[PDB]
């Protein structure tokens, strides 16, 4: 019907009512109002379909993202000016200019906070002050340690009955004293600064822009300083060097599914146009009457920026801030163990099982996280819930475009083998050959007429399976409709209702068809080749070593036993066909090796664990096959390609552009101009 | 190859060093003046993990290499060493010191444009902080906790504005310019006690294989007239580590006292921990001394440190248990004597010139620094916790035509003394290598397909015996009897048959009369076996290598190793 906005306070209902009338006056998108008592009540109301949207601080975006609520940000507040907009702000500590203490030597002082569990108010300052709190750890609430650290403080929303020290510095004129509302004069960014301006406390944990919006001109702002994490005091203007954290802007959150995302953005877009900054005389959408702080939106905000649908609470907050909130309810011992361990990300249940075997033998250095698809696993390491994974070159482009870096490369046989290699770790990589495989009986099959046939692919967006073949066909047609290059295909990761999935066969029960992991029997290098071997498709796009390892009894599976290498040929870029052995002269393109990717803050530790684990469980390891093997073992093509000899160093090619190569990266982004890639659109928003 | 199982952070070493960083203080870009508002080209220069130097050789030899690096950069500048500071510790196998120069009369490193504006300007100071070790420990204290005492050095990054308002480095506790234009170093600490600036303490628990330690800075004391004015120790780092072989890895964490009390003086340089970025090892034949290093998470501090030591109740039944075996018996041969070969306890890895090189099946060649090239051939795939073989070092400078000299070695990781079976009998079978000597020479390759080298020992009785066949039976071979295994290892006697077969020309017989055999058990529950046969005195492996209890010489050598089956 309309967009139901949720108001967490009695005055926020009044402004929202003012909002409803003005939209009807200009005949704009309608907006109704629902009244609740707290942001968490608004989050619960949205999950019940009794409301649709609410503006939320980053500390409550995290709460909205937890089960069973799972609300996602859809529009981020924009601060600054139209010509210099910003979707992030800085958590700062503001103090009087009289020196005498720094960010560490503030025990026994008086603090002003915007509110419990708020980003600059609570989460950032308490997180950085934790080593000085002498906190016993969870489940005992950290408020007790804080209430014992400072002499007294004003923390709006804190439990007044259990931690009265956290409320003694507020002035609510009655039972509105420690209120999470504008009825407390020391409440918001602006409110907590008043607690410092009045002299109630000696430190205010607020925004970097409160002083500029609350102090008239550059005469009283010189009375206040900033506390930098390096324990130095710097002027207010240098908040970019003297901030406690850089955090994302407050955002509008809604339901993940059936959340009225289109209507919410349409409403906010037109309200910004009509009642934004320096606009229609009455009813500015930002800022509102006497003694009121940030009614439904941040005061002196200029507009909104739309958030791509893929972004959840974890991705929106960023790994640094997301784990900081999580660490506030993990024990100090738990925090250290997480930082010292490598959390591998598995794709599918089968890869999860293999990781669980590995974790018990890693001596506490490897644990496991699981995601349904590779892009999901990339999001997990992006959020910090995961650390590393081995990616095909095409996925390395995605992870690199999202900020992840390659760490080690899957080394294959060299261009001069001569032995099982002892210095494999230092042997430079040489790539692998992507080929088009056809049954030798079909002699009319040439590369000049490959289109319109039935194709088998490893998975969408992969190098040998998708990027190299489709890029060659796209370079000669200009057609973005890849579902029409072939009549039918099995391209795992596509639309299951599309004909790009019409050839996939799913698991042994026939379900989970076209899913891009090991559950789909036509997934990957060997699955695509099997799709050709069972006459499902006419041409398979795999690497050349796959055909060699799955023919002539090299694979004892029923679908691969009795398969002869002589029954297969390769489509060269001539129209001529050649045997699989001559792939060095009948390949499509060189493909960069699969590589392990991670965040920059984990590269050194990841190198330590992997270089030690593959010494124990790698090929020709001490405990392989007696205990466990990372590479080809009782498990095939899980977490690592079976043709991997070792994880080798990158020789300086530590970025996705340097590693993948200039020409291969240029080719991928050319194809990506046709597609949407919700993960890429999410990272484009984030890296901005 | 190279060291393929470690990063530069956790890599084992007999010596490691870091060079003094020097940030670019130039105020000009390569074309025109600095667009940043009165900034410099490089205001923050952290340390680099790839700039960690790894050393090799004796304690003196490692120091001279660092001195050579400084002397290569500047013509005739005086080089200052830490030999005066190290005197009060009397280290016998370790060093935690520094080498540096002040570059008297030498201008800064400069690069200018054609017009004249300079875009590179680095202070001509130069220096190192390093740790060095000799004789990596082959045996360690059996049990208990052992107190270690010593010192430590450090080197920080370069940051222009530590306090934000351009203060002097002397106010922050260092000699002028140190910490601002170059890294802050322990050898230019200004606010420390001159009597002992950077003492270090350690507590090693050999029961639980854990290490604890404190890196301490003695703060400045005003009055130097009283020789016993109380010290003012301040803990900077808390050290935790877990033992592995004769080495250990762990973390360094800044003490909270530094964070809360010295927030504006010491916390400016010691503010980030080194989590899983600390490593070290024990040096001396019996773990008398230790040395190690660390680099913090953000590459802000690189520290080095050193330490020295201050029946059947438990595992402490002699105070010393052999941890590993690494020895060699030095074409014509070389000096026929045994000598401990430096090693960290990795049988399939050989420590040559500071770097660990992996050992493959057979017949690999590695090249040395001086120019000599040595080719090694070690034993076989079935042995995993003990390796045998031989190597010959050659200097290929005599240009002919088409086509320490030859040494036999033994390497393995021992079993714990509370891990050897005390009940039953077991059978081992392996291979063996042997060389004759200076007269008519006879080499015997270790094969595992031509040499039998069978063994048997009753752990309940401790009566190890065995034979190592050459052609058929034990007639052209040796016999080993009178076992009497002892704790971690064993010692026996070597006899042959009436003669030995080498090839009526001249049947080359070999005779042996109750020669000395010594060896040990390697790995898990006595998985494998290994030993040597030699004759100079009661001086071999097995018993903690004290080389006593005799006394004649000869020139012959044979090394063996075997694995068990049933
Ligand atoms: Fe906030």
């Amino acid at each position: 019907r309309s967009v139901q906005w949720c108001a967490v306070s009695q005055p926020e209902a009044t402004k929202c009512f003012q909002w409803q009338r003005n939209m009807r006056r200009v005949r704009g998108p309608p907006v109704s109002c629902i009244k609740r008592d707290s942001p968490i009540q608004c989050i619960q109301a949205i999950a019940e379909n009794r409301a649709d949207a609410v503006t939320l601080d980053g500390g409550f975006i995290y709460e909205a993202g937890l089960a069973p609520y799972k609300l996602r940000p859809v529009a981020a507040e924009v601060y600054g000016t139209e010509r210099q907009p910003r979707t992030h702000y800085y958590a700062v500590a503001v103090v009087k200019k009289g020196g005498s203490f720094q960010l560490n030597e503030l025990q026994g002082l008086k603090s002003c906070h915007t509110g419990l569990r708020r980003t600059a108010g609570w989460n950032v300052p308490i997180g950085t002050l934790r080593p000085f709190l002498n906190w016993t750890g969870p489940p005992e609430p950290i408020e007790a340690a804080v209430a014992r650290f400072f002499s007294a403080s004003c923390v709006p929303g804190a439990d007044k009955g259990q931690f009265p020290n956290l409320c003694r510095l507020c002035a609510g004129t009655g039972e509105n004293k420690c209120a999470f509302s504008s009825q407390e004069p020391y409440f918001s960014y602006s409110g907590a600064f008043k607690c410092l301006r009045d002299g109630a406390g000696d430190v205010a944990f607020i925004r970097e822009s409160t002083v500029f919006e609350d102090l008239s001109d550059e005469a009283e702002r010189d009375e206040y300083e900033l506390l930098c994490p390096d324990n130095t005091r710097k002027p207010v203007d240098k908040f970019k060097d003297c901030h406690l954290a850089r955090v994302p802007s407050h955002a509008v959150v809604a339901r993940s599914v059936n959340g009225k995302e289109d209507a919410i953005w349409n409403l906010l877009r037109q309200a910004q146009e009509k009642f934004g900054k320096d606009k229609s005389p009455k009813f500015q959408l930002f800022g509102s009457p006497s003694g009121q702080k940030d009614l439904l939106f941040k005061d002196s905000a200029i507009g909104f920026s739309r958030v791509p649908p893929r972004i959840d609470s974890g991705l929106y907050l960023g790994s640094g801030y997301f784990t900081a909130i999580q660490n506030l309810r993990k024990s100090e011992e738990e925090v250290a163990a997480r930082r010292a361990r490598v959390v591998w990300c598995a794709v599918g249940e089968q890869e999860l099982r293999k990781c669980n075997q590995w974790s018990g033998l890693s001596e506490g250095s490897v644990t496991c996280s699981s995601a349904s698809t590779t892009e999901d696993c990339i999001a997990l390491v992006l959020k910090g819930e995961a650390d590393a994974m081995s990616l095909d070159g095409g996925y390395v482009y995605t992870a690199g475009k999202c900020g992840l870096v390659p760490v080690l490369a899957e080394n294959y046989k060299s261009q001069q083998s001569s032995d099982p290699d002892p210095n494999c770790v230092d042997r430079p990589v040489e790539g692998y050959l992507a080929v088009a495989v056809v049954r030798r009986s079909d002699t009319s099959l040439t590369w000049n007429s490959v289109k319109g046939k039935k194709s088998c692919h490893t998975a969408v967006d992969r190098t040998a399976g998708w990027n190299i073949p489709m890029g060659l066909l796209f370079n000669q047609t200009g057609s973005c409709k890849f579902d029409e290059y072939f009549s039918q295909s099995c391209a795992p990761g596509s639309d299951p209702r599309s004909n790009l999935c019409a050839l996939c066969i799913g698991d042994e029960q026939g379900e989970n068809k076209c899913v891009p992991n090991s559950n789909e029997r036509y997934y990957g290098y060997t699955g695509a080749f099997r799709c050709l071997a069972e006459n499902a498709g006419d041409v398979a796009f795999v690497k050349d070593v796959t055909v060699l390892q799955n023919t002539d009894g090299n694979n004892n599976d029923a679908w691969a036993k009795d398969l002869k290498l002589a029954d297969f040929a390769l489509l060269c870029l001539d129209g001529k066909r050649k045997p699989v052995t001559e792939a060095r002269s009948c390949h499509l393109a060189m493909a960069p090796n699969h590589a392990v990717v991670s965040r920059m803050d984990k590269v050194e530790r990841l190198k330590q664990v992997l270089l030690h684990q593959q010494a124990k469980f790698g090929r020709n390891g001490s405990d392989c096959p007696d205990k466990f093997c990372l590479f080809q073992s009782e498990t095939k093509n899980l977490l690592f390609n079976d043709n991997t000899e070792c994880l080798a160093r990158l020789h300086g090619k530590t970025t996705y552009e340097k590693y993948l190569g200039p020409q291969y990266v240029a080719g991928i982004t050319n194809l990506k101009k046709c597609s949407t890639s919700p993960l890429l659109e999410a990272c484009e928003f984030l890296r901005k | 190859g190279s060291s393929v199982e470690t990063t530069p952070v956790n890599r084992p070493a007999v010596g490691a060093a870091m060079r003094l960083p020097r940030r670019n203080i130039a105020s000009y870009k390569q074309d025109g003046t600095e667009i940043p508002d009165k900034h410099q080209a490089e205001e923050h220069l952290p340390l680099k993990e790839k700039d960690i130097l790894f050393l090799d050789g004796t304690l003196k030899e490692q120091a001279d290499k660092l001195k050579k690096k400084i002397n290569e950069r500047y013509s005739d500048v005086r080089v200052i060493t830490s030999k005066k500071e190290e005197e009060k510790y009397q280290y016998q196998f370790v060093r935690a010191g520094y080498v540096f120069t002040r570059a008297e009369g030498k201008d800064n490193e400069k690069e200018k444009t054609s017009d004249g504006k300079e875009f590179v300007n680095r202070f001509s100071y130069d220096g190192f902080v390093y740790y060095s070790g000799e004789r990596p420990s082959q045996s360690l204290p059996s049990a208990g906790t052992v107190q270690y005492s010593g010192n430590w050095q450090y080197m920080t990054d370069a940051k222009r504005h530590r306090t934000g308002k351009a203060v002097s480095s002397t106010d922050l506790g260092y000699t002028t310019y140190y910490g601002n234009e170059i890294g802050a170093t322990s050898y230019e600490a200004r606010d420390a006690d001159d009597r002992e600036k950077h003492p270090a303490e350690y507590t090693v628990d050999f029961d639980n294989k854990t290490l604890n330690g404190k890196l301490i800075k003695n703060q400045y004391v005003q009055n130097k007239s009283n020789p016993n004015e109380p010290k003012k120790p301040l803990t900077i780092y808390d050290i935790t580590a877990t033992l592995d072989g004769n080495r250990f890895t762990g973390s360094a964490k800044v003490s909270t006292e530094v964070k809360t009390q010295h927030a504006d003086k010491e916390y400016l340089f010691f503010h980030t921990d080194a989590d899983q970025r600390l490593e070290g090892g024990f040096f001396g034949d019996n773990g008398e001394e230790l040395a190690g290093r660390f680099i913090s998470n953000d590459n802000s501090v690189f520290g080095v440190f050193a330490g020295k030591q201050k029946t059947k109740p438990a595992l402490s039944s002699g105070k010393h248990t052999k941890i590993l075996d690494s020895l060699k018996i030095s074409k014509n041969p070389r000096e026929f004597a045994i000598s401990s070969m430096p090693d960290f306890g990795h049988p399939d890895k050989l420590l040559v010139e500071g770097r660990e090189i992996p050992l493959v099946n057979k017949e690999q060649t590695i090249e040395l620094a001086d120019g000599r090239k040595t080719t090694i051939r070690t034993c076989c795939d079935f042995l995993t916790y003990v390796k045998i073989g031989r190597m010959q070092t050659e200097r290929p400078a005599a240009k002919p035509k088409a086509q320490r000299n030859i040494d036999l070695f033994l390497k393995g990781i021992r079993t714990a003394e509370t891990d050897i079976p005390k009940t039953g009998e077991a059978h081992y079978t392996g291979t063996w290598e042997a060389r004759i000597g200076k007269p008519i020479q006879w080499d015997n390759q270790a094969d595992k397909e031509a040499a039998k080298a069978v063994f048997t020992v009753d752990f309940g009785k401790k009566s190890i015996s065995g034979t190592l066949t050459e052609e058929n039976g034990v007639e052209p071979a040796f016999h080993i009897e009178n076992g009497k295994i002892e704790g971690n290892g064993f010692y026996a006697t070597a006899r042959t048959r009436e003669n030995g077969i080498n090839l009526s020309t001249d049947p080359k017989t070999f005779q042996a009369s109750n020669l000395r055999v010594e060896g040990g058990f390697y790995g898990p529950q006595a998985e494998e076996l290994g030993g040597i046969i030699f004759n100079n005195d009661g001086k071999s492996l097995g018993i903690t290598e004290g080389t006593e209890n005799k006394e004649v010489k000869h020139q012959f050598g044979v090394v063996f190793g075997a694995k068990k089956d049933m």
